[PDB]
């Protein structure tokens, strides 16, 4: 399963 | 013996063409089994392997999110990116993630990854130790002090520790008879004549899985590697993968020469000659 | 920015047969960047239904797809690929080889 997004670059 | 999983993600800007292109792939060895593509309609995470089709619908809706989340991200890294640069809002730029773990036959981690590319450059990568990271440039340094502030790290680490090893075992136990077994290559050599007395002999490895392989020739028991012609590996295009091996030959000399096969399939590697 | 130039295979799926249901593959690997045209060719004009994979890339981001069509081989016909991209001073043409 794929991992969750978080920040921006 | 030892596994990874990987999930691969695309962002490419189109500007004057629409909105960022997001494509993502989910790998498990040489196995394709899920993916996303923003250009599809009414996009949604999709079964690329028999042995995922199984899981239910909550599965495939909450994937579906993270990735629409994750495309969304990227669009807005996409525009900070092109910002450190100082580049034109009408040239097309690319961003490429890659991410995912490896575990022993155990079970057990051995490694985690956490990587980007910026039009095709490393831009940053999570350490080994899965708690900082490395930038390539100026720029990469910004997206560094924001991810340290974020403590971003935690993040991957969680994942890579829990979910990413978890879900890669289930997948192995669910699709074991695909992934823990491998499938020997279809075998022959074919003869061609190039001259008036020469004739390219080639070996042929047609369906196997997974990838890894070797194709030698030999003449008479002789390594005749610095004179074969390998083509790249190459999907055959239902998940296992195709290879051959040439040699230019005397004409009539042909069964001098021995093809070695070597593949996990092959419980004892295989010698061909022409027939 | 780098840009890195399309390899190009033509094969197809099983051993040719003429007259024997089969599959055209063109395999475009080691690009970049990701923008790429190919179409498959009969007799030197474009085959309307190919399918493609989904996008994926190797360890130095090079991108890599795969397009494909079911076809019957035959002994007069010639199939190609056709592969455009900004790396290419134009269109470049592989035939379909049935020995390779």
């Amino acid at each position: 399963e794929p991992r969750s997004p978080s920040h921006s670059m | 013996g030892s596994h990874s999983m990987r999930y691969f993600y695309t962002s490419v800007s189109r500007p004057g063409r629409g909105e960022p292109r997001f494509i993502s792939v989910g790998y498990v060895d040489d196995t394709q089994f899920v993916r996303f593509d923003s250009d599809a309609a009414s996009p949604r995470e999709e079964p690329r392997a028999p042995w995922i089709e199984q899981e239910g619908p909550e599965y495939w809706d909450r994937n579906t999110q993270i990735y629409k989340a994750q495309a969304q991200t990227d669009r807005e890294s996409l525009r900070n990116l092109r910002g450190y640069y100082n580049q034109s809002e009408a040239g097309s730029h690319t961003l490429q993630s890659m991410y995912g773990c490896d575990v022993g036959p155990d079970g057990r981690l051995l490694r985690g990854h956490d990587q980007y590319a910026y039009d095709g450059k490393d831009y940053i990568a999570l350490n080994e130790d899965l708690r900082s990271w490395t930038a390539a440039d100026t720029a990469a340094q910004i997206t560094q002090r924001k991810w340290e502030a974020a403590r971003e790290a935690e993040q991957r680490r969680a994942y890579l520790e829990g979910e990413c090893v978890e879900w890669l075992r289930r997948y192995l136990e669910n699709g074991k008879d695909k992934l823990e077994r491998a499938d020997p290559p279809k075998t022959h050599v074919t003869h061609h004549p190039i001259s008036d007395h020469e004739a390219t002999l080639r070996c042929w490895a047609l369906g196997f899985y997974p990838a890894e392989i070797t194709l030698t020739w030999q003449r008479d028991g002789e390594d005749q590697t610095q004179d074969t012609e390998l083509v790249e590996t190459r999907p055959a295009g239902d998940r296992t993968f195709q290879k051959w091996a040439a040699v230019v030959v005397p004409s009539g000399e042909e069964q001098r020469y021995t093809c070695h096969v070597q593949h996990e399939g092959l419980p004892k590697p295989l010698t061909l000659r022409w027939e | 920015m780098i840009q890195r130039t399309p390899k190009i295979q033509v094969y197809s799926r099983h051993p040719a047969e003429n007259g024997k249901s089969n599959f055209l593959n063109c395999y475009v690997s080691g690009f970049h960047p990701s923008d790429i045209e190919v179409d498959l060719l009969k007799n030197g004009e474009r085959i309307e239904k190919v399918e493609h994979s989904d996008l994926s890339f190797s360890k130095d981001w090079s991108f890599y797809l795969l397009y494909y069509t079911e076809f019957t081989p035959t002994e007069k016909d010639e199939y190609a690929c056709r592969v455009n991209h900004v790396t290419l001073s134009q269109p470049k043409i592989v035939k379909w080889d049935r020995d390779m």
